[PDB]
């Protein structure tokens, strides 16, 4: 039933959980006890922009990702329509959250327009770029800047264009 | 006592397309990569690690249509398999 | 008849360290990443796919010594598991 | 015995090969028949440089990688001490090899000094950089520039520094 906390996410049974833990030795990331852990996730989504087309349908993505991460046991913070500077400030704040200490992992979700160089902030234009680089995201969440997430999986998901090309070539059979 | 740790470890990034290329989005149905990722996570989080799941997402894009894109996994320093163990 | 294909697919890159960081090399023993990779390929090509093997290589670097480095897998568009099937 | 073509590489038995092919459905890359396939690999290694320190021990890496790739069934081309332009010319030539048509995969190995931006050519200095970017390697081997390797695993291995930092942070237990 999808009426439970995990919603539409298929459950891992106790037998399946024991089998995975037995098949592989010490090659799995440790999971903290459900009763005590404080898992955190962050979604940054830009839909409305100053100078580039509106990202119609973004709300569907926000809903889906928020519910999915909650299903997986994460407390989700949702921030909308930020400049690259605002994204940096939000990421730095996320890295400083005390909950990461009592967490085993984190998810970061970015959804915006994008170019080859990175992710577009709300104020982005060709004349005055407003870009957050993927490199900056990694740096802000690494062991130096986020010691609380040492040894813990940090999953970054990015929905964005990475250029203008269609991504295809022709071939004949 | 102080000890050394790797500055960058246990990261995985998953992008909606390959460099230089567009990612697609429907005005009422949302982004295809996001929708596909949710579906695969809902289905496979119980039995597959996240890296395995991301590969399956990629595979679902294998046959190109009118709006082709190829999700890319980037800058991976996962030293272990990350199983979500949903329900636990 | 012409058909569309993804411009970039079925790639895996494996780097000796993370961005910004050094990779180590011994004057008589060679590069540690290269030596480690050979060993793991010799051992695991029979039973593991290349992505699995690369993760194992990473894991072997997990505990930092005086010359720490963390090999990174990059820009992965493998849609399937690549098994080498050595001997076949 | 290591006296066979596969040397020190542990063999995959027929039972193990059948088990892997049975455990996973259509999620494995197809392998071409051993009798007909023409697998190609390329190693580019820079040891001696005009303006940067000598890469002593590189010969050990060349030997090991050459033998390993041969063990795995690849015909190995070894090129030494190239500029970035020469590496590009070699890569373009590799992408044009007729053998890829009758191959199922390829391995590319780069071993040199490196900086944040990419891999150092033999002529590299701080004043006049001689750098091959990873982006260029991918472009030269993609479906547009190398149609023969469409749908086929392309494994790129790079031994190089990516900057000057030690890659470590301190923490207390
Ligand atoms: C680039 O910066 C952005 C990235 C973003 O996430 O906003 N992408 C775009 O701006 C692209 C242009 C390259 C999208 C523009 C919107 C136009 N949309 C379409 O043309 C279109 C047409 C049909 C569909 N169909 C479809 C079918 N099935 C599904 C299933 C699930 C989700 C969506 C979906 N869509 C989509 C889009
Ligand atoms: C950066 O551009 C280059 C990358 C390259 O591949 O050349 N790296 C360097 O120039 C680094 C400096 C950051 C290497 C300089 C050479 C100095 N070497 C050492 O200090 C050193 C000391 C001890 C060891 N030990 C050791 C132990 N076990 C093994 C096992 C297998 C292989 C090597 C090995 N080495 C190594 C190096």
């Amino acid at each position: 039933t999808s009426s439970g906390s995990e919603g539409n996410v298929k459950l891992c049974s106790l037998e399946e959980a024991q089998r995975i833990w037995k098949q592989k030795s010490a090659e799995i990331y440790p999971i903290m006890d459900k009763s005590s852990r404080t898992r955190l996730a962050l979604i940054i989504c830009n839909e409305e922009f100053d100078s580039i087309p509106r990202r119609t349908g973004a709300e569907v993505d926000i809903t889906g990702m928020t519910m999915l991460l909650q299903n997986l046991g994460y407390s989700v913070d949702v921030k909308k329509n930020l400049t690259a500077s605002d994204m940096t400030t939000e990421l730095e704040a996320f890295a400083h959250r005390p909950e990461h200490k009592t967490s085993d992992s984190t998810f970061l979700v970015f959804m915006s327009h994008g170019i080859r160089e990175g992710i577009c902030g709300k104020k982005h234009s060709e004349q005055v770029p407003d870009i957050l680089q993927l490199n900056a995201i990694f740096n802000m969440l690494n062991t130096k800047n986020c010691p609380s997430l040492k040894d813990k999986p940090k999953v970054i998901i990015i929905q964005a264009c990475r250029g203008d090309s269609p991504g295809v070539v022709w071939f004949k059979d | 006592a102080i000890k050394k740790a790797h500055i960058e470890k246990d990261f995985i990034a998953f992008c909606s397309s390959t460099p230089d290329n567009v990612s697609w989005r429907h005005p009422t149905m949302g982004s295809v990569f996001i929708g596909r990722l949710i579906e695969h996570m809902q289905e496979y989080a119980c039995s597959c690690d996240v890296e395995e799941i991301f590969r399956k997402v990629r595979f679902s894009f294998e046959q190109p249509d009118g709006r082709a894109q190829m999700p890319t996994t980037e800058r991976v320093t996962l030293t272990r398999c990350f199983y979500l163990f949903p329900g636990h």
